[PDB]
């Protein structure tokens, strides 16, 4: 699914290669992201996730990991 | 979505899509519109209902 999550936005970035600044094909890319704003809000906050690694160090138990 | 419906019932100004189920609601009394289980000579009468709940709405 993540393999496909890439491919979907790839066609999109290949849909943006030819843009002017306020391109009709461009701001429609933004236009969907406001129509899906709450929806797109979720895909990207999924990328909160190493990253959190330092917090394990704050209360590490037994070096392998575990908390 | 029609089976998106079939989950919250077992529990953003999005654009209407064709083939979606939608919850109608009166401007005044603010009863939701529904298929009342009544007749006037087989098929049921339409009318408002007090609750958003329960399929017919």
């Amino acid at each position: 699914l993540l393999d496909l999550q890439k491919d979907m936005v790839v066609m999109l970035l290949s849909l943006l290669e030819g843009n002017v600044v306020n391109g009709m094909i461009a701001r429609q890319m933004v236009d969907m992201l406001v129509e899906s704003s709450s929806n797109v809000e979720m895909i990207l906050k999924f990328f909160d996730m190493i990253v959190g690694s330092e917090a394990f160090q704050d209360y590490v138990t037994d070096p392998r990991g575990l908390i | 979505s029609v089976r998106a419906l079939q989950e919250m019932l077992a529990n953003g100004h999005r654009t209407l899509l064709y083939g979606h189920a939608i919850l109608l609601r009166h401007a005044h009394s603010r009863m939701y519109l529904s298929c009342l289980t009544t007749s006037r000579k087989l098929a049921f009468d339409v009318g408002l209902q007090e609750d958003a709940t329960g399929e017919a709405c």
